[PDB]
């Protein structure tokens, strides 16, 4: 189990870490959380209390270093670093630890919930989409846009996740434009999983990391990037049996994990009717489409 | 964006653009079988693609052997009619080709942006306007060229004939178009006007008969009282 202490909290906070999170008063005694998984990336994140905007956090994997926060009054934000002594930081955190300074990742024994979000997510590849190589943690924030959005600014805080563009060549191979637009069979198995991902799992990866970064910062440019990815599956007719049944699953714990009152502004409505009654796999995501029937039967 | 009243003199300016009109593409008579189930025999189509200003008409015959064998075939009407339109731009040289393409039918924006691709500087534009181009197959030498034919195959006509020598391309469109829809309300009435005088004859280059200016002032009267006309014989008023 690893460790992220906390500086200290001089200003009021509400602290995300993964699904959980809790309101932290100016300068309330507070010093980190303690307990976390190995195993999984994790991602720590942040709403001051006095301006809703702007919600930011860090990516992160315990294994890759020893990370810290402390608040930093110029930039005014918690930020993340990470200590390279590694004595003088099994110090601090047993000195906390023993004052009880610190919250507990409360993972419940029965839930799987994190790791089926999480299940292809890899630090390496958040990396790529984030790129700060002097860290080893990824910063993402509400406002950041996509390589994609500042093709319709600042190149070095973009999230430079995998463009798709159905109307394009890159999609539509000349002589099959009817069929590569009705069927982007080519475009997913060829162009992007050969081509691109290499694989499935990396494919599914970014796709969850776009999904949890449109959850957790309301990122917009991260939300059209998880729809262009299902979407390019359910319109697909020649997809692998072990995809479809692995994206149903993936689909499943995302639209459960959702919060009910957000489902107005992270789901699209023309794409999840389409992918689950309209497209070539209309029938192939029973487990999602049974959530999404149950849960938001407004939308469809 | 979209092509409405409030932009209509874009047509008349001079960067080169073409309508593109789908209706006419995939066309077939329906009919009982032997068992008394229905089914259909496709015919001759067009695809009717105008330069508004110029008139040049590039008449894009489409034989009903292009349907062999295919399934789902209003569907892949709309991608032929883009494959022969883009393979149209393609044929003409860089200073002909159009700057903008006014498809008549949403449906047509994206196989034609699809296959026009390639050509990413050339703006694909819908219109809200209802233009009657359907009715190009009540001009008797397009319908005769098209129903003749026995292989694909592109025909040039100006649907303006001449009229161009004595007045603009805006009044030449709304001459095209008011005849056009009388054609399409009421085709018989409408044919009956243009030849009830048979001394007033459609030379052999072309397509409308060869009225005077004070000839076509009455003709066009005409064609607004059919249309009206109709349309209380339609609606009761
Ligand atoms: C016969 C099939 C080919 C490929 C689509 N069509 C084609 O060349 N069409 C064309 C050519 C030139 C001018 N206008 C249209």
């Amino acid at each position: 189990m690893n460790t992220v202490p906390f500086t200290s909290a001089p200003i009021e906070v509400t602290i995300g870490i993964d699904q959980y999170s809790f309101n932290v008063k100016e300068n309330q005694p507070f010093h980190g959380i303690k307990d976390i998984p190995i195993g999984h990336v994790h991602v720590i994140h942040f709403q001051h209390a006095d301006n809703s905007s702007m919600r930011y956090g860090y990516w992160f994997d315990c294994r890759m270093g020893n990370f810290y926060i402390q608040y930093d009054p110029k930039d005014g934000l918690y930020k993340m670093m990470e200590e390279r002594d590694g004595a003088k930081f099994e110090n601090i955190v047993h000195n906390f630890k023993e004052r009880q300074m610190m919250v507990s990742y409360p993972k419940i024994d029965e839930d799987d919930t994190w790791y089926n979000l999480t299940e292809f997510v890899q630090m390496d590849k958040i990396r790529k989409i984030v790129r700060k190589d002097e860290n080893q943690f990824s910063y993402v924030d509400s406002s950041m846009t996509t390589v994609q959005e500042n093709e319709l600014s600042d190149p070095a805080h973009s999230l430079n996740y995998t463009v798709i563009n159905f109307k394009s060549r890159e999609a539509i191979r000349p002589g099959h434009e009817m069929e590569d637009f009705l069927d982007k069979s080519y475009y997913l198995n060829t162009v992007m999983l050969q081509g691109i991902f290499k694989n499935s799992s990396n494919y599914f990866g970014e796709l969850q990391f776009a999904f949890l970064n449109a959850m957790f910062f309301g990122n917009y440019g991260s939300s059209l990037q998880w729809h262009a990815m299902i979407e390019l599956i359910c319109s697909s007719a020649t997809v692998p049996k072990h995809m479809l049944d692995k994206l149903d699953e993936i689909l499943y714990y995302q639209i459960k994990t959702l919060p009910e009152q957000y489902s107005d502004i992270l789901l699209n409505e023309r794409v999840w009717n389409i992918c689950l009654y309209s497209s070539f796999q209309k029938n192939s995501l029973h487990n999602t489409e049974k959530i999404m029937e149950n849960k938001y039967p407004e939308l469809l | 964006g979209a092509m409405n009243s409030s932009n209509y003199a874009e047509l008349f300016n001079n960067d080169i653009k073409l309508f593109v009109d789908d209706t006419n593409v995939y066309r077939v008579t329906v009919h009982k079988t032997f068992e008394g189930n229905v089914a259909t025999k496709a015919i001759n189509g067009c695809i009717f693609t105008l330069n508004p200003k110029t008139g040049h008409l590039f008449l894009k015959i489409i034989h009903t052997s292009v349907w062999a064998g295919q399934k789902r075939l209003s569907q892949l009407a709309k991608w032929k009619t883009a494959e022969e339109v883009s393979a149209l731009v393609r044929s003409l040289p860089k200073e002909e080709q159009p700057k903008q393409i006014i498809v008549t039918r949403k449906a047509m924006l994206d196989p034609l942006e699809v296959h026009m691709l390639d050509f990413p500087n050339i703006a694909i534009r819908p219109t809200e306007l209802r233009l009657p181009f359907s009715a190009a197959m009540s001009i008797d030498k397009l319908s005769d060229v098209v129903m003749k034919a026995t292989e694909p195959q592109m025909v040039l006509f100006n649907i303006y004939d001449d009229w161009l020598d004595r007045i603009s391309s805006y009044t030449a469109f709304s001459r095209l178009t008011l005849l056009l829809r009388a054609l399409k309300t009421n085709e018989e009435s409408a044919k009956m006007i243009l030849l009830s005088d048979p001394t007033i004859t459609i030379k052999s280059y072309h397509l409308w008969p060869s009225f005077t200016d004070e000839q076509w002032i009455t003709i066009e009267s005409q064609m607004r009282d059919l249309i009206l006309t109709e349309y209380g014989r339609k609606y009761n008023v």
